[PDB]
Protein backbone atom coordinates (compact mmCIF):
# COMPACT_ATOMS: atom_id res chain seq x y z
CA UNK A 1 0.00 0.00 0.00
CA UNK A 2 1.04 3.64 -0.81
CA UNK A 3 -0.03 7.21 -0.04
CA UNK A 4 -3.25 7.33 1.75
CA UNK A 5 -4.08 3.45 1.38
CA UNK A 6 -0.67 3.00 3.53
CA UNK A 7 -2.02 5.50 6.50
CA UNK A 8 -5.31 3.62 6.00
CA UNK A 9 -3.70 -0.12 5.94
CA UNK A 10 -1.19 1.50 9.07
CA UNK A 11 -3.30 3.02 11.60
CA UNK A 12 -4.27 0.13 14.26
CA UNK A 13 -7.67 0.07 15.91
CA UNK A 14 -7.44 3.49 16.78
CA UNK A 15 -11.50 3.33 18.05
CA UNK A 16 -10.76 0.85 20.20
CA UNK A 17 -8.24 2.27 22.33
CA UNK A 18 -9.65 5.81 22.76
CA UNK A 19 -13.36 4.80 23.32
CA UNK A 20 -13.51 2.55 26.31
CA UNK A 21 -10.17 4.32 27.96
CA UNK A 22 -12.46 7.82 27.76
CA UNK A 23 -15.47 5.66 28.88
CA UNK A 24 -13.30 4.35 32.25
CA UNK A 25 -11.76 8.10 32.73
CA UNK A 26 -15.00 9.71 32.99
CA UNK A 27 -16.59 7.16 35.08
CA UNK A 28 -13.88 7.00 37.64
CA UNK A 29 -13.64 11.13 37.46
CA UNK A 30 -17.82 11.04 38.13
CA UNK A 31 -17.26 8.38 41.08
CA UNK A 32 -14.64 10.59 43.01
CA UNK A 33 -16.67 13.77 42.56
CA UNK A 34 -19.79 11.93 43.69
CA UNK A 35 -18.48 9.81 46.43
CA UNK A 36 -20.41 6.52 44.63
CA UNK A 37 -19.57 3.39 42.44
CA UNK A 38 -23.29 2.85 41.14
CA UNK A 39 -24.18 6.63 41.01
CA UNK A 40 -21.97 7.06 37.90
CA UNK A 41 -23.52 4.09 36.35
CA UNK A 42 -26.38 5.86 35.82
CA UNK A 43 -24.22 8.28 33.84
CA UNK A 44 -22.36 6.36 31.56
CA UNK A 45 -24.89 3.66 30.58
CA UNK A 46 -26.45 6.57 27.90
CA UNK A 47 -23.32 6.36 26.28
CA UNK A 48 -24.18 3.37 24.51
CA UNK A 49 -27.24 4.79 23.58
CA UNK A 50 -25.82 8.07 22.22
CA UNK A 51 -23.77 5.61 19.58
CA UNK A 52 -27.04 3.80 18.45
CA UNK A 53 -28.83 7.38 18.12
CA UNK A 54 -25.36 8.45 15.98
CA UNK A 55 -24.93 5.43 13.81
CA UNK A 56 -28.71 5.86 12.87
CA UNK A 57 -28.41 9.19 11.20
CA UNK A 58 -25.16 8.12 9.21
CA UNK A 59 -26.63 4.50 8.50
CA UNK A 60 -29.91 6.84 7.20
CA UNK A 61 -27.75 8.52 4.81
CA UNK A 62 -26.15 5.88 3.21
CA UNK A 63 -22.64 7.24 5.48
CA UNK A 64 -19.63 5.40 6.36
CA UNK A 65 -17.72 5.17 10.08
CA UNK A 66 -14.75 7.70 8.23
CA UNK A 67 -12.69 9.91 10.28
CA UNK A 68 -15.23 12.56 10.26
CA UNK A 69 -17.98 10.32 12.15
CA UNK A 70 -15.83 8.84 14.66
CA UNK A 71 -14.83 12.84 16.11
CA UNK A 72 -18.82 13.35 16.26
CA UNK A 73 -18.55 10.44 18.66
CA UNK A 74 -16.20 11.75 20.96
CA UNK A 75 -17.82 15.05 21.04
CA UNK A 76 -21.29 13.19 21.49
CA UNK A 77 -19.71 10.98 24.68
CA UNK A 78 -19.02 14.24 26.69
CA UNK A 79 -22.44 15.93 25.81
CA UNK A 80 -24.50 13.21 26.83
CA UNK A 81 -22.68 12.82 30.55
CA UNK A 82 -23.29 16.48 30.57
CA UNK A 83 -27.17 15.85 30.14
CA UNK A 84 -27.08 13.16 32.69
CA UNK A 85 -25.21 14.54 35.60
CA UNK A 86 -27.60 17.63 35.68
CA UNK A 87 -30.34 15.13 36.23
CA UNK A 88 -28.21 12.49 38.77
CA UNK A 89 -26.30 15.14 40.97
CA UNK A 90 -29.56 17.31 42.17
CA UNK A 91 -31.50 14.20 42.66
CA UNK A 92 -28.09 12.99 45.20
CA UNK A 93 -28.42 16.39 46.82
CA UNK A 94 -32.61 16.19 47.33
CA UNK A 95 -32.30 12.43 49.28
CA UNK A 96 -29.60 14.04 51.35
CA UNK A 97 -32.07 17.04 52.02
CA UNK A 98 -34.39 14.22 53.08
CA UNK A 99 -36.12 13.31 50.33
CA UNK A 100 -37.65 9.60 49.23
CA UNK A 101 -35.62 8.17 46.10
CA UNK A 102 -38.69 8.24 43.73
CA UNK A 103 -39.35 11.88 45.75
CA UNK A 104 -36.17 12.99 44.71
CA UNK A 105 -35.75 11.83 41.15
CA UNK A 106 -38.89 13.03 40.33
CA UNK A 107 -38.02 16.73 41.97
CA UNK A 108 -34.97 16.79 40.14
CA UNK A 109 -36.21 16.00 36.56
CA UNK A 110 -38.31 18.90 37.25
CA UNK A 111 -36.38 21.67 38.39
CA UNK A 112 -33.65 21.04 35.73
CA UNK A 113 -35.49 20.23 32.70
CA UNK A 114 -35.24 23.82 31.79
CA UNK A 115 -31.79 23.77 31.81
CA UNK A 116 -31.55 20.62 29.74
CA UNK A 117 -33.62 21.75 26.88
CA UNK A 118 -32.19 25.03 27.04
CA UNK A 119 -28.63 23.61 26.18
CA UNK A 120 -29.71 20.64 24.31
CA UNK A 121 -31.41 22.90 21.69
CA UNK A 122 -28.83 25.35 21.89
CA UNK A 123 -26.43 23.06 20.90
CA UNK A 124 -29.10 21.66 18.60
CA UNK A 125 -29.07 24.79 16.53
CA UNK A 126 -25.26 25.01 16.11
CA UNK A 127 -25.23 22.05 14.19
CA UNK A 128 -27.88 23.22 12.13
CA UNK A 129 -25.35 25.29 9.90
CA UNK A 130 -23.57 21.82 9.79
CA UNK A 131 -26.42 20.17 8.10
CA UNK A 132 -27.19 22.61 5.57
CA UNK A 133 -24.15 23.15 4.89
CA UNK A 134 -22.72 24.70 1.17
CA UNK A 135 -19.65 25.45 -0.69
CA UNK A 136 -16.46 24.38 -0.10
CA UNK A 137 -16.02 21.89 2.52
CA UNK A 138 -19.76 20.81 2.63
CA UNK A 139 -19.15 17.43 2.29
CA UNK A 140 -16.75 16.79 5.46
CA UNK A 141 -19.02 19.19 7.68
CA UNK A 142 -22.12 17.61 6.60
CA UNK A 143 -20.69 14.30 7.93
CA UNK A 144 -19.49 15.45 10.94
CA UNK B 1 -2.90 20.44 57.95
CA UNK B 2 -6.10 18.14 56.99
CA UNK B 3 -5.42 16.48 53.88
CA UNK B 4 -5.22 12.43 55.24
CA UNK B 5 -8.31 13.43 57.15
CA UNK B 6 -10.28 14.31 54.12
CA UNK B 7 -9.67 11.00 52.08
CA UNK B 8 -11.01 9.15 55.68
CA UNK B 9 -14.64 10.21 54.60
CA UNK B 10 -14.07 9.31 51.09
CA UNK B 11 -12.67 5.92 50.32
CA UNK B 12 -14.00 6.01 47.26
CA UNK B 13 -12.21 9.32 45.97
CA UNK B 14 -8.86 7.91 47.94
CA UNK B 15 -9.76 4.24 46.05
CA UNK B 16 -10.31 6.18 42.52
CA UNK B 17 -6.76 8.36 42.78
CA UNK B 18 -4.74 5.05 43.05
CA UNK B 19 -6.70 3.34 40.53
CA UNK B 20 -5.57 6.21 38.06
CA UNK B 21 -2.48 6.07 38.76
CA UNK B 22 -2.04 2.16 38.46
CA UNK B 23 -4.09 2.10 34.90
CA UNK B 24 -1.84 5.19 33.61
CA UNK B 25 1.27 2.74 34.43
CA UNK B 26 0.08 -0.24 32.68
CA UNK B 27 -0.61 1.10 29.58
CA UNK B 28 2.93 2.90 29.80
CA UNK B 29 4.73 -0.68 30.51
CA UNK B 30 4.59 -2.06 26.39
CA UNK B 31 5.54 1.83 25.21
CA UNK B 32 9.11 1.50 26.64
CA UNK B 33 12.10 0.28 25.17
CA UNK B 34 13.61 -2.45 26.04
CA UNK B 35 17.51 -2.53 26.56
CA UNK B 36 20.19 -3.80 28.57
CA UNK B 37 21.90 -0.31 30.10
CA UNK B 38 20.36 3.45 29.42
CA UNK B 39 22.35 5.53 26.76
CA UNK B 40 25.89 5.23 27.79
CA UNK B 41 27.52 3.73 24.83
CA UNK B 42 29.26 6.68 22.77
CA UNK B 43 28.37 7.26 18.98
CA UNK B 44 31.05 6.40 16.81
CA UNK B 45 31.49 7.05 12.96
CA UNK B 46 33.63 5.06 10.33
CA UNK B 47 35.06 5.94 7.86
CA UNK B 48 36.65 3.72 5.40
CA UNK C 1 -8.99 29.39 0.52
CA UNK C 2 -12.40 28.75 -0.21
CA UNK C 3 -12.88 26.20 2.13
CA UNK C 4 -11.43 28.13 5.44
CA UNK C 5 -13.72 31.09 4.37
CA UNK C 6 -16.60 28.74 4.53
CA UNK C 7 -16.15 27.25 8.03
CA UNK C 8 -15.61 30.43 9.40
CA UNK C 9 -19.07 31.67 7.95
CA UNK C 10 -20.36 28.52 9.34
CA UNK C 11 -19.26 29.51 12.67
CA UNK C 12 -20.87 33.02 12.15
CA UNK C 13 -24.05 31.14 11.31
CA UNK C 14 -23.89 29.18 14.19
CA UNK C 15 -23.22 31.98 16.56
CA UNK C 16 -26.28 33.94 15.37
CA UNK C 17 -28.48 30.72 16.05
CA UNK C 18 -26.97 30.59 18.87
CA UNK C 19 -27.56 33.86 20.19
CA UNK C 20 -30.94 33.65 18.43
CA UNK C 21 -32.13 30.69 21.09
CA UNK C 22 -30.78 32.10 24.26
CA UNK C 23 -32.98 35.63 24.00
CA UNK C 24 -35.55 33.12 22.81
CA UNK C 25 -35.28 31.39 26.35
CA UNK C 26 -34.52 33.91 28.05
CA UNK C 27 -36.27 37.00 26.84
CA UNK C 28 -34.43 39.55 28.59
CA UNK C 29 -31.11 41.73 27.68
CA UNK C 30 -30.19 41.87 30.99
CA UNK C 31 -30.18 38.08 30.94
CA UNK C 32 -29.04 37.41 27.55
CA UNK C 33 -25.77 39.43 27.77
CA UNK C 34 -23.96 37.29 30.16
CA UNK C 35 -24.24 34.03 28.01
CA UNK C 36 -23.15 36.30 25.35
CA UNK C 37 -20.04 37.41 26.97
CA UNK C 38 -18.46 33.80 27.38
CA UNK C 39 -18.88 33.28 23.39
CA UNK C 40 -16.06 35.59 22.33
CA UNK C 41 -13.88 34.88 25.58
CA UNK C 42 -13.83 31.11 25.41
CA UNK C 43 -13.79 30.71 21.01
CA UNK C 44 -11.22 33.99 20.81
CA UNK C 45 -9.41 32.75 23.98
CA UNK C 46 -8.63 29.67 22.64
CA UNK C 47 -6.36 30.38 20.32
CA UNK C 48 -3.54 31.67 22.69
CA UNK C 49 -3.23 28.17 23.78
CA UNK C 50 -3.16 27.07 20.18
CA UNK C 51 -0.22 29.42 19.56
CA UNK C 52 1.86 27.49 22.39
CA UNK C 53 0.92 24.50 21.44
CA UNK C 54 1.85 25.19 17.86
CA UNK C 55 -1.55 24.25 15.93
CA UNK C 56 -2.56 25.85 12.87
CA UNK C 57 -5.89 27.82 11.58
CA UNK C 58 -6.75 24.47 9.80
CA UNK C 59 -10.02 23.43 8.34
CA UNK C 60 -10.04 20.98 11.41
CA UNK C 61 -9.38 22.82 14.80
CA UNK C 62 -11.77 26.04 12.79
CA UNK C 63 -14.59 23.08 12.46
CA UNK C 64 -14.12 22.19 16.23
CA UNK C 65 -14.85 25.90 17.15
CA UNK C 66 -18.26 25.60 15.47
CA UNK C 67 -19.05 23.06 17.03
CA UNK C 68 -18.38 24.45 20.93
CA UNK C 69 -20.62 27.23 19.96
CA UNK C 70 -23.31 25.17 21.71
CA UNK C 71 -20.85 23.78 24.71
CA UNK C 72 -19.56 27.21 25.72
CA UNK C 73 -23.05 28.85 26.24
CA UNK C 74 -24.07 25.95 28.39
CA UNK C 75 -22.49 26.95 31.70
CA UNK C 76 -23.57 30.25 31.19
CA UNK C 77 -27.08 29.45 30.73
CA UNK C 78 -27.52 27.10 33.72
CA UNK C 79 -25.98 30.14 36.33
CA UNK C 80 -28.64 32.63 34.58
CA UNK C 81 -31.10 30.36 34.97
CA UNK C 82 -30.61 29.92 38.25
CA UNK C 83 -30.09 32.69 39.15
CA UNK C 84 -33.62 33.98 37.66
CA UNK C 85 -35.08 31.36 39.44
CA UNK C 86 -34.50 32.25 42.52
CA UNK C 87 -35.38 36.06 41.75
CA UNK C 88 -38.97 34.57 41.28
CA UNK C 89 -38.55 32.70 44.29
CA UNK C 90 -38.60 36.77 46.19
CA UNK C 91 -34.62 36.27 46.65
CA UNK C 92 -32.50 40.15 46.03
CA UNK C 93 -30.51 39.62 42.91
CA UNK C 94 -26.88 39.67 45.33
CA UNK C 95 -28.71 36.70 47.02
CA UNK C 96 -29.80 35.00 44.36
CA UNK C 97 -26.21 34.86 43.07
CA UNK C 98 -24.58 33.52 45.98
CA UNK C 99 -28.17 31.26 46.51
CA UNK C 100 -27.59 30.08 42.44
CA UNK C 101 -24.03 29.83 43.21
CA UNK C 102 -23.72 27.26 45.79
CA UNK C 103 -26.37 24.98 43.73
CA UNK C 104 -24.56 25.24 40.25
CA UNK C 105 -20.66 25.42 41.08
CA UNK C 106 -20.48 21.14 41.35
CA UNK C 107 -22.39 20.53 38.35
CA UNK C 108 -20.64 22.81 36.54
CA UNK C 109 -16.79 21.52 37.63
CA UNK C 110 -18.09 17.74 37.34
CA UNK C 111 -19.19 18.81 33.89
CA UNK C 112 -15.65 20.91 32.97
CA UNK C 113 -13.71 17.90 34.42
CA UNK C 114 -15.92 14.68 32.71
CA UNK C 115 -15.79 16.77 29.63
CA UNK C 116 -11.81 16.95 29.78
CA UNK C 117 -11.75 13.36 30.74
CA UNK C 118 -12.93 12.35 27.60
CA UNK C 119 -10.42 14.13 25.49
CA UNK C 120 -7.28 13.43 26.73
CA UNK C 121 -7.25 10.43 25.30
CA UNK C 122 -6.91 11.66 22.32
CA UNK C 123 -4.06 13.93 22.91
CA UNK C 124 -2.05 10.92 23.12
CA UNK C 125 -2.22 9.39 19.48
CA UNK C 126 -0.36 9.80 16.78
CA UNK C 127 -0.65 9.60 12.99
CA UNK C 128 -3.49 10.59 10.28
CA UNK C 129 -6.07 9.82 12.52
CA UNK C 130 -4.24 10.75 15.87
CA UNK C 131 -3.58 14.24 14.30
CA UNK C 132 -7.03 14.69 12.73
CA UNK C 133 -8.28 14.04 16.51
CA UNK C 134 -6.09 16.29 18.40
CA UNK C 135 -7.44 19.17 16.28
CA UNK C 136 -10.72 18.61 17.54
CA UNK C 137 -9.70 17.67 20.96
CA UNK C 138 -7.82 20.20 21.64
CA UNK C 139 -9.61 22.92 20.64
CA UNK C 140 -12.96 22.10 22.70
CA UNK C 141 -10.96 21.19 25.56
CA UNK C 142 -9.61 24.68 25.80
CA UNK C 143 -12.85 26.21 24.54
CA UNK C 144 -15.03 23.75 27.58
CA UNK C 145 -12.27 25.20 30.36
CA UNK C 146 -12.25 28.56 29.64
CA UNK C 147 -16.17 28.39 29.65
CA UNK C 148 -16.20 26.76 32.58
CA UNK C 149 -13.78 29.39 34.39
CA UNK C 150 -15.82 32.36 32.72
CA UNK C 151 -18.68 30.88 34.32
CA UNK C 152 -17.33 30.69 37.39
CA UNK C 153 -15.93 34.03 37.94
CA UNK C 154 -17.47 36.63 35.49
CA UNK C 155 -21.47 35.14 34.90
CA UNK C 156 -21.98 35.62 38.66
CA UNK C 157 -20.79 38.78 38.69
CA UNK C 158 -22.79 40.09 35.91
CA UNK C 159 -26.07 38.09 37.28
CA UNK C 160 -25.76 40.35 40.64
CA UNK C 161 -25.11 43.42 38.52
CA UNK C 162 -27.76 43.48 35.31
CA UNK C 163 -30.54 41.52 36.58
CA UNK C 164 -32.92 43.11 38.60
CA UNK C 165 -35.73 41.87 40.90
CA UNK C 166 -39.01 40.77 39.92
CA UNK C 167 -41.78 43.30 39.12
CA UNK C 168 -39.27 46.04 38.45
CA UNK C 169 -39.80 49.18 35.92
CA UNK C 170 -38.83 47.77 32.58
CA UNK C 171 -36.10 49.75 30.74
CA UNK C 172 -36.51 51.52 27.32
CA UNK C 173 -34.50 48.35 25.56
CA UNK C 174 -36.32 45.69 27.85
CA UNK C 175 -39.93 47.54 26.20
CA UNK C 176 -38.99 47.90 23.40
CA UNK C 177 -37.62 44.07 22.76
CA UNK C 178 -41.40 43.49 24.39
CA UNK C 179 -43.35 44.84 21.37
CA UNK C 180 -41.23 43.99 18.44
CA UNK C 181 -40.40 40.37 19.70
CA UNK C 182 -43.09 39.93 22.58
CA UNK C 183 -45.03 38.09 20.18
CA UNK C 184 -42.67 34.92 20.17
CA UNK C 185 -42.32 34.62 23.86
CA UNK C 186 -45.94 34.55 24.95
CA UNK C 187 -46.92 31.41 22.57
CA UNK C 188 -43.57 30.17 23.53
CA UNK C 189 -43.77 30.41 27.17
CA UNK C 190 -47.48 28.54 27.76
CA UNK C 191 -46.59 26.08 25.18
CA UNK C 192 -43.24 25.60 27.29
CA UNK C 193 -45.26 24.73 30.14
CA UNK C 194 -47.82 22.03 28.56
CA UNK C 195 -44.86 20.39 27.07
CA UNK C 196 -43.07 20.31 30.61
CA UNK C 197 -46.17 19.56 32.56
CA UNK C 198 -46.92 16.59 29.98
CA UNK C 199 -44.03 15.09 30.46
CA UNK C 200 -43.94 15.19 34.07
CA UNK C 201 -47.06 13.18 33.96
CA UNK C 202 -44.91 11.06 31.47
CA UNK C 203 -42.44 10.45 34.32
CA UNK C 204 -44.39 9.45 37.04
CA UNK C 205 -46.15 7.01 34.93
CA UNK C 206 -42.66 5.39 33.54
CA UNK C 207 -41.18 5.46 37.37
CA UNK C 208 -43.55 2.76 37.78
CA UNK C 209 -42.75 0.61 34.91
CA UNK C 210 -38.52 -0.01 35.41
CA UNK C 211 -39.47 -3.67 34.95
CA UNK C 212 -40.48 -2.87 31.43
CA UNK C 213 -37.98 0.18 30.70
CA UNK C 214 -35.27 -1.79 31.40
CA UNK C 215 -36.36 -4.87 29.49
CA UNK C 216 -36.19 -2.01 26.42
CA UNK C 217 -32.73 -1.09 27.85
CA UNK C 218 -31.20 -4.44 26.80
CA UNK C 219 -32.46 -4.91 23.13
CA UNK C 220 -31.42 -1.11 22.24
CA UNK C 221 -27.79 -1.77 24.15
CA UNK C 222 -27.70 -4.66 21.93
CA UNK C 223 -28.79 -2.88 18.43
CA UNK C 224 -26.24 -0.02 19.46
CA UNK C 225 -23.38 -2.85 18.92
CA UNK C 226 -25.01 -4.07 15.73
CA UNK C 227 -24.83 -0.99 14.09
CA UNK C 228 -20.78 -0.44 14.61
CA UNK C 229 -21.12 -3.53 12.07
CA UNK C 230 -23.86 -2.58 9.71
CA UNK C 231 -22.17 0.89 8.60
CA UNK C 232 -19.06 0.36 6.26
CA UNK C 233 -15.72 1.18 7.41
CA UNK C 234 -13.66 4.43 6.20
CA UNK C 235 -11.15 6.31 6.61
CA UNK C 236 -11.53 9.86 4.90
CA UNK C 237 -14.10 11.16 2.44
CA UNK C 238 -13.50 12.46 -1.08
CA UNK C 239 -14.65 15.82 -1.57
CA UNK C 240 -15.45 18.40 -4.23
Amino acid sequence: WTDLSFQQATQGNTALIVFPVAVLLAFLVLAALYESWTLPLAVILIVPMTMLSALFGVWLTGGDNNVFVQVGLVVLMGLACKNAILIVEFARELEIQGKGIMEAALEACRLRLRPIVMTSIAFIAGTIPLILGHGAGAEVRGVT
Amino acid sequence: MDFSRFFIDRPIFAAVLSILIFITGLIAIPLLPVSEYPDVVPPSVQVR
Amino acid sequence: RDSIRAVVQTLLEAVVLVVLVVILFLQTWRASIIPLIAVPVSVVGTFSILYLLGFSLNTLSLFGLVLAIGIVVDDAIVVVENVERNIEEGLAPLAAAHQAMREVSGPIIAIALVLCAVFVPMAFLSGVTGQFYKQFAVTIAISTVISAINSLTLSPALAALLLKPHGAKKDLPTRLIDRLFGWIFRPFNRFFLRSSNGYQGLVSKTLGRRGAVFAVYLLLLCAAGVMFKVVPGGFIPTQD
